[PDB]
């Protein structure tokens, strides 16, 4: 509600946004560490299989 | 409120699925490196200018890499389940409180799932010339299986965010 | 020459552009600290109710 | 969890990529040092045995 | 002449191409510094949780 | 690509150009050494066989 | 060991014909020795790969 | 934003096209050198002063 103490919707939305931030940061950290934008099958399965065979 | 609480078990199931797929992808990287080395061995062996000793050496290396492939395939399990060793047709992870499930179709990586047999080899240079194409087909199907597993993992991740 | 061109092609497929990722890195670190501040301001919201009584 | 303190899986992935870089660096050093892409039986057993006999 | 040809053949089999190794060395050293950088950024993650309390 | 650490295409092109230069240097050294532009069957098989019979 | 190469500890050549046979004996010994060492190196590389996987 | 992202696949297409033309150009250098050698062979063969074996 507006002045509830059981529930805190704004903290929920802020938490979801912070989680998206940390996910973006983890992806960029992996991209700097390995030096590859597709470092695994997860990144893009089609391009990854192509590059592996080549 | 009871529904919102059961969402926790849903999230735990999706995370278990991503963990199993991670172990399968690690085994897949091992198998793909071994398959590339096996293709190089068969390629060198196809040459008729080699003498008998060099041919036997390349043959023994090909066989040893074969055994390592089957070992890496059998060793890829996460807490007694596996999606790559071919022990089951499928695995189904939860997607809602009502029990409907995300489905993951298993992709075998054992030698039989690659089309190789546990005792495949070449005893003559012509057999090696056939083995080049055999190993190439095996590497191709292996990479396609691993790519499908990677897409399944990314889909489990996106559903995890939506469940949250 | 063919081996070299194939390796360059694999590099075109997978390799990242590190300069762009460096700019994104610093931006994301700033956005992370801003997110922590906003989350703290959000957590403190219920304190206002206490003073009404 | 995602904001856990007990566990830092991103540090785990980063350490694994670091160890891979260290392994590649070590093998490049061994090649610069010996001058041989097959300097030992661990590099390529068949070609190494062939070279020894020749 | 046959002895010379056999030595050249062993060199063809097992000799590294150093000019390639130079560039791979410098690139791997840059990758090493970047990997240590990324691992430190990874270690620092948990500290933000203190701010919320 | 452009700023990739894993791949250095310009070094590959420079290495190819340098290797071509070394090949030309080798054939000039052989001409200075033996005094013949057809010192072997490889240089020009037809003229070499003609000169041998003559 | 010498028995693992097909040599024996007592082996020698007492005359030129015996040396002519010993050429082939030593050549077979070197061949089987290098093949054994190559198989050893391959198994070592496999141990390294499995160690990375277990990590 | 979706357009801005699809531009990546566009870039990959153009890069694949350049790599294809590069392999073609390398084989073209080989073919041109072979063609020049064959022209010299036909030129020397056209001379009537050559004997049988030279031709």
């Amino acid at each position: 509600a507006l002045n509830s103490i059981n529930t805190n919707s704004g903290a929920l939305i802020a938490l979801q946004n912070l989680n998206s931030t940390n996910a973006e940061l983890t992806q960029v950290q992996q991209r700097i560490n390995t030096g590859k934008k597709i470092g695994s099958a997860k990144d893009n399965g089609a391009i990854w299989a192509t590059a592996k065979n080549q | 409120s009871a529904t919102a609480n059961s969402m926790n078990a849903v999230k735990d199931s999706l995370q278990r699925g991503q963990s199993t797929i991670d172990v399968a992808l690690a085994a897949g990287d091992t198998i793909t490196d071994l398959l590339g080395k096996m293709k190089e061995k068969a390629l060198a062996a196809s040459d008729t200018s080699l003498n008998t000793a060099s041919f036997n050496a390349l043959k023994s290396d090909f066989d040893s890499l074969r055994d390592q492939i089957t070992k890496a395939a059998s060793n890829a399990k996460f807490n007694g389940v596996s999606i790559a060793n071919g022990s089951t047709a499928k695995l189904t992870f939860l997607a809602n409180s009502d029990g409907s499930g995300f489905t993951v179709t298993a992709k075998t990586l054992t030698l039989t799932g690659l089309g190789l047999t546990a005792s495949s080899t070449f005893t003559t240079a012509a057999a090696a010339k056939t083995m080049i194409g055999t190993i190439d087909t095996a590497l191709q199907t292996a990479t396609n299986k691993l790519a499908s597993l990677g897409t399944s993992s990314t889909g489990l991740d996106t559903h995890l965010t939506f469940v949250g | 020459k063919l081996q070299d061109s194939l390796d360059a092609g694999v590099g075109n497929l997978v390799d990242a552009d590190l300069a762009k990722e460096s700019a994104k890195l610093q931006s994301l670190q700033t956005k992370q600290q801003l997110g922590v501040q906003a989350l703290s301001i959000a957590n403190s919201s219920s304190s206002a109710i206490l003073s009404l009584f």
